[PDB]
């Protein structure tokens, strides 16, 4: 849990991609049947340039060693598209100064349950989580937690019931996509989530999906920056004998910024959103 | 140190009106509910009045019910007791106390439920 | 209704035809209010029935948030000797919400409960616990001699009497530093002008009321710019259906008739509107179902009558209403042998334009005399 600087970081120019029609969520908790409605709110613009962050470490000749945990400003709203196979992406942290001076928020899956805390944390420069593949047990266990060092002066706390999942690294294309929308409006932290089974590696497929409001956090603190807590498997125990090392499984994510815009949302007879059209598109 | 000072007392003619002012100096005057009590020679000590921080609801004893008025001023950190239609039987020493808000009727007769104790002022009626 | 027609037309002679006179509406019976089931009670039971109690120098602080504060469960017991509150009266603390609650609990002497009064300065009111300049809670205390007193006594409870200066508010200073004076500073020992701040309590049945141990819990409500999380309980009445009423569902106020529907709302959706941006369906907060809101019945009142010269027989037409709400929608309260006879009877006929009372339905067809709507005509002649 100690704060240690992460060395052997390879600089690589930022990459951007197209968000297409993704990022549409329910503006409120109203029900409409085969109704078109114009809502002015913080929405992700269609076909916007969303920043792409990679997480991979080849070993043949490139020496990529991609591991991004940046300091992205929160702004009005955040859209996060996380594609993975074996729950490589572990959580997020938000805050203004990301220290004990101001108030900070954390959400993370601890490989047993999802936990949401609002504590005056002591986040390091590159907080992360690790998973160890012990050969004796022939299983993957989570025994690495170095996100922070202290949680003094804490107000909110939430721990869900224990879950269960497989941490074994899968080989092939991505098989899981999670879309999240974070808003900090009127002293209310609103989170919209959506899940999708997928089979691909890049260039997100054409289609439409609606992000259902998962949880609401009644925290009136100010959020201006955020970082992503990513998991990786140590490469020094099994795949190495020279010195200490670590590698990251094949994963990537996309970050986009919400904008105040008017969107035309269509609701079918089942009450869900079928398609959306942004007036400021063309 | 919430120092309590009493003023406005003395000797007044019968049939007039009187105003007793109790000023409390301190940083927690608003947290105090103001109680007023009386003491006269040859008579047992009896509760007189009590007023809360806001002053909307106040409680007075049955013998002094509907005869005297109580008011507060947080800006001036002062409490005022107005005596109207004064009688010679009211010649006594009045004491103001600050601290704690009470809702039990039987607990208003105890002076041990207040933070600081003052000195009081003497009120006399001349016939 | 001939009289109403004459009053509306301002003429004692009424020509043959139909005339609209007034309007009728349906009022809510008393009220309806509903709210989600209360299943997030604050953990006040643990504090109420705590097995172990903390000493004054280690007075215990508890955070309370995101739960409903139902103080009635302890208020109805009335087993607490001291039930003093400040900021909000105990009988009216339900109708306001706070974002956090501090619960400071300890065990002191019986006569020292007044030392926990807000704003007091003293040996115990300054050197053991301190409070800010504003309070919105209670200082509750009760006797604890039944459990805290045992044969042989106890010496695990300590109180502070000597210290350099007053404690900072909302601080628990757990220190054993020996107080020193400038006249004769010991500087390392416990000599003159140097004594241990903490002394042990004396627990024994022979102790008086003042010396009897008392459990004191002080609760402080607080609200900030952040959204409130500790709200008082809200009572929800029984849900009625097929009856006009003024309903309050999760703070949404409407008036109408709640009827069972078959709409399949989303799990996160609470209510649902229509194209005209008006509330249409509501999900019951307690149990999961969808109820549509019919905006009452109401409508216009039209009088069907021939010319006054021909006769005085009249008929009553109600617009956009079934032939079941007529005796209730502001009726059966007028003069009996005139208006009450035109609200019920065997002459009640149901038409597409509404309900008609005072005319007989005949299968035969004749030339139209008094049109009503949707191919309906009333004629005085048999």
């Amino acid at each position: 849990s100690q704060c240690v600087n992460l060395t052997t970081r390879t600089q690589l120019p930022p990459a951007y991609t197209n968000s297409f029609t993704r990022g549409v969520y329910y503006p409120d908790k109203v029900f409409r049947s085969s109704v078109l409605h114009s809502t002015q709110d913080l929405f992700l613009p269609f076909f916007s340039n969303v920043t792409w962050f990679h997480a991979i470490h080849v070993s043949g000749t490139n020496g990529t060693k991609r591991f991004d945990n940046p300091v992205l400003p929160f702004n009005d709203g955040v859209y996060f598209a996380s594609t993975e196979k074996s729950n490589i992406i572990r959580g997020w942290i938000f805050g203004t100064t990301l220290d004990s001076k101001t108030q900070s928020l954390l959400i993370v899956n601890n490989a047993t349950n999802v936990v949401i805390k609002v504590c005056e944390f002591q986040f390091c420069n590159d907080p992360f989580l690790g998973v160890y593949y012990h050969k004796n047990n022939k299983s993957w266990m989570e025994s690495e937690f170095r996100v922070y060092s202290s949680a003094n002066n804490c107000t909110f706390e939430y721990v869900s019931q224990p879950f269960l999942m497989d941490l074994e690294g899968k080989q092939g294309n991505f098989k899981n996509l999670r879309e999240f929308v974070f808003k900090n409006i009127d002293g209310y932290f609103k989170i919209y989530s959506k899940h999708t089974p997928i089979n691909l590696v890049r260039d997100l497929p054409q289609g439409f999906s609606a992000l259902e409001p998962l949880v609401d956090l009644p925290i009136g603190i100010n959020i201006t920056r955020f970082q992503t807590l990513l998991a990786l498997h140590r490469s020094y125990l099994t795949p190495g004998d020279s010195s200490s090392g670590w590698t990251a499984g094949a994963a990537a994510y996309y970050v986009g910024y919400l904008q105040p815009r008017t969107f035309l949302l269509k609701y079918n007879e089942n009450g869900t959103i079928t398609d959306a059209v942004d007036c400021a598109l063309d | 140190h919430v120092q309590l000072v009493e003023s406005g007392g003395g000797l007044v003619q019968a049939g007039g009106s009187l105003r007793l002012s109790c000023a409390a100096s301190g940083r927690t005057f608003s947290r105090y509910a103001a109680g007023w009590f009386r003491q006269a020679p040859g008579k047992e000590r009896e509760f007189v009045a009590v007023i809360e921080w806001d002053g909307d609801s106040a409680y007075y004893a049955d013998p002094v019910k509907g005869r005297f008025t109580i008011s507060r001023d947080n800006a001036k950190n002062t409490v005022y007791l107005q005596m109207n239609r004064l009688k010679p039987e009211d010649t006594a020493v009045y004491i103001c106390a600050v601290g704690g808000n009470h809702y039990s009727r039987s607990k208003y007769y105890n002076l041990d439920e207040y933070d600081d104790w003052g000195q009081g002022t003497q009120v006399t009626v001349s016939s | 209704p001939l009289s109403e027609t004459k009053c509306t037309l301002k003429s004692f002679t009424v020509e043959k035809g139909i005339y609209q006179t007034s309007n009728f509406r349906v009022q809510p019976t008393e009220s309806i209010v509903r709210f989600p089931n209360i299943t997030n009670l604050c953990p006040f039971g643990e504090v109420f029935n705590a097995t172990r109690f903390a000493s004054v120098y280690a007075w215990n602080r508890k955070r309370i948030s995101n739960c409903v504060a139902d103080y009635s469960v302890l208020y109805n017991s009335a087993s607490f000797s001291t039930f003093k509150c400040y900021g909000v009266s105990p009988t009216k603390l339900n109708d306001l919400c706070f974002t956090n609650v501090y619960a400071d609990s300890f065990v002191i002497r019986g006569d020292e409960v007044r030392q926990i009064a807000p704003g007091q300065t003293g040996k115990i009111a300054d050197y053991n616990y301190k409070l800010p300049d504003d309070f919105t809670g209670c200082v509750i205390a009760w006797n604890s001699n039944n459990l805290d007193s045992k044969v042989g006594g106890n010496y695990n409870y300590l109180y502070r009497l000597f210290r350099k200066s007053n404690l900072k508010p909302f601080e628990r200073d757990i220190s054993t530093e020996i107080y020193q004076a400038g006249s004769t500073p010991c500087n390392g020992v416990e000599g003159f002008n140097c004594y241990f701040p903490l002394q042990s309590y004396g627990f024994q049945p022979t102790n008086g009321v003042g010396y009897q141990p008392y459990r004191v819990v002080v609760l402080s409500f607080e609200l900030l710019h952040a959204p409130a999380t500790v709200c008082g309980p809200k009572k929800s009445t029984n849900l009625v259906k097929n009856k006009c009423v003024n309903f309050n569902f999760n703070g949404l106020t409407g008036t109408g008739v709640l009827t069972e529907s078959n709409k399949k709302f989303l799990p996160f959706q609470q209510f649902g509107r229509d194209i005209a941006d008006t509330t249409d369906a509501v999900r019951d907060p307690q149990t999961l179902e969808i109820l549509d809101i019919t905006p009452c019945s109401f409508g216009g009142v039209s009088v069907i009558t021939p010319g006054t010269n021909t006769s005085n027989q009249v008929a009553v037409l109600y617009q956009d209403v079934n032939c079941t709400e007529v005796p209730v929608a502001i009726h059966a309260d007028q003069l009996t042998p005139t208006w009450r006879v035109y609200s019920t009877g065997s002459n009640v006929f149901q038409t597409r334009a509404g309900c008609l009372i005072g005319a007989e339905h005949v299968n035969n067809s004749y030339e139209c005399d008094i049109p009503i709507g949707a191919g309906i005509c009333a004629s005085y002649q048999t």
